[PDB]
């Protein structure tokens, strides 16, 4: 009879590459015009469909490529697509070529962690665990005095059982202040305790106390089971090289401490890449190497260049793609040496180059049309070609941004929709970056 | 083809309908609410 409806929960908010959903080519390996967000750059594109299956073939170490163009030409949303492309579960790393200057560790390391960050591994693990309402506890003591044993008595909706367990649970128990009638998880291949709470049988014995309180656990008392897990190589090397598991006091107490960055040692991941080729001989263990994305290239310093010259030669690393927007530079860190794209010959020499190239105005705005509706807001024909012709005049960018103010004004002043006469209006109000230098430079005795 | 049926129970099957006797009863006010499922209803409905 009567009908209703709820649903307030936020959405998702809109920024600068969320019109991106993939390169848009078609099954022949050729780019179609317009297709999943993005249109034109047709050589780009089908470049960039190569490349998807270079990663994907998983034969490569170490090959790398540079998307070059002048600024606002799409380089940054063409590897955005390729993140797309592959999917969610091989790991795609972005990055930024200033982010090297750490106070931690040297430049030269942070490239290093960043490449074994894309190397994704994905396991098979077997977890054997005890969990229960905890009905009886009891060591046993022992001479040079020790503790030999505790027995646990344990309860579950299917019936109880007994077990005797190393002095090194009875620690981690006393140390998580379980009693008779707790609710206890412990994980034998780790030695981990956890505490739920009190059984809900208990719960009614006293008016006032703090304690929450759970439901009996279902199924038997020991059991074991299968966790798919996902990790990196990065994070294997680093969990090893600052450890935090078992339950020893040296362990506990470094998870309280500041958390340094270290010069993981050669060693170490030299002796993690044995332990992982064995998980994968067992059929344990299956690898996915993924992709290192580096914006900003042009600002990486000399020395980190001339390291990459190494990092891609390793048999090991991952597919690597470089994106740059400079002319004829000077290299950062030699103050005298100068070369395309702001990277020295020597490493421009390692890489395949992807040129990227301008818009035409058909293409400016198809665009500006296509991220109207991704922002949500509706434009009327004539002020479309309005800022077709901003625009030409100025840069894509300050044309896009353009539509958000314009239809607030729109919606003050109570249309659905943006008229040309708002469009005319948002252009007076705020300068672009040409406009602006012009005033900048006529007052140049008062700045 | 009602007619028919009609005519043949008629003889043996009598009715009431609630709103000739039940007159100091509510009427039913009967509520259809529309639900939005979850996102991990969502990805199970979509991998069927
Ligand atoms: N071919 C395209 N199709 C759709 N949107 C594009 C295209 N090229 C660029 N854009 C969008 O235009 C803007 C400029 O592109 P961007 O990737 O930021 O350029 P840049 O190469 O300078 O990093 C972004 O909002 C981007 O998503």
């Amino acid at each position: 009879k009567i009908e209703e409806v709820k649903s307030t929960t936020k959405t998702q908010r809109i920024a600068s590459h969320s019109h991106v959903k993939g390169l848009g080519l078609d099954e022949s390996g050729l780019a179609k015009q317009a297709a999943s967000g993005l249109v034109g750059q047709e050589n780009a594109r089908e470049a960039c469909g190569v490349i998807v299956e270079l990663i994907k073939s998983k034969k490569m170490a170490g090959r790398a490529v540079l998307l070059a163009g002048p600024p606002g030409t799409g380089k940054t949303a063409l590897a955005l697509a390729i993140a797309q492309e592959l999917g969610s579960k091989v790991p795609f790393c972005p990055m930024v070529g200033s982010e090297v200057y750490s106070t931690e560790i040297k430049k030269t390391e942070v490239l290093m962690e960043n490449f074994r960050r894309a190397i994704g591994l994905r396991i098979k693990e077997t977890k054997e665990v005890y969990e229960g309402e905890v009905t009886e506890l009891t060591p046993c003591e022992t001479e040079n005095k020790t503790i030999s044993h505790v027995i646990i008595g344990l309860k579950t909706a299917k019936g109880t059982k007994q077990l005797k367990l190393d002095p090194s649970i009875f620690e981690s128990l006393q140390k998580e202040r379980v009693e008779a009638g707790d609710v206890i998880y412990i994980e034998a291949n780790s030695g981990a305790v956890k505490r739920q709470g009190r059984c809900d049988t208990y719960a009614t014995e006293f008016d006032l106390e703090a304690e929450e309180y759970v439901p009996l656990p279902k199924g038997d008392v020991h059991k074991k089971k299968e966790i798919i897990q996902d990790v990196t190589l990065h994070d294997l090397d680093v969990a090893n090289a600052r450890p935090q598991g078992g339950q020893d006091i040296l362990s506990m107490m470094g998870q309280l401490m500041k958390p340094k960055k270290t010069e993981i040692t050669d060693k170490l991941r030299g002796e993690i890449n044995k332990v992982v080729n064995k998980y994968i001989d067992q059929g344990i263990a299956e690898l996915v190497p993924g992709v290192l994305f580096v914006d900003e290239v042009h600002m990486l310093d000399i020395e980190c260049f001339t390291y990459l010259h190494r990092a891609l030669e390793s048999s090991i690393a991952p597919i690597v793609i470089f994106a740059s927007n400079r002319g004829n530079c000077v290299i950062r860190g030699t103050e005298d040496i100068t070369s395309p794209h702001g990277i020295p010959l020597d490493l421009l020499d390692r890489v395949m180059i992807i040129r990227t190239m301008l818009y035409t105005p058909q293409e400016m705005k198809q665009i500006i049309k296509i991220r109207a509706q991704t922002e949500g807001i509706n434009i009327s024909e004539e002020a479309l070609n309005h800022l077709g012709e901003i625009g030409t005049k100025t840069t894509l960018r300050y044309s896009v941004q353009l539509l958000t103010p314009a239809n607030l004004l729109a919606k003050i002043n109570g249309k659905d929709s943006i008229e040309k006469e708002h469009v005319e209006e948002i252009s007076e109000l705020f300068y672009d970056a040409k406009s602006s230098a012009k005033i900048l430079a006529d007052q140049q005795d008062k700045y | 083809q009602l007619s028919r049926l009609h005519m043949i129970l008629k003889p043996f099957m009598l009715r009431r309908i609630k709103k000739d006797v039940e007159n100091e009863l509510s009427d039913k006010i009967e509520i259809l609410m529309y639900c939005q499922l979850t996102s991990r209803q969502k990805l199970l409905y979509q991998a069927l």
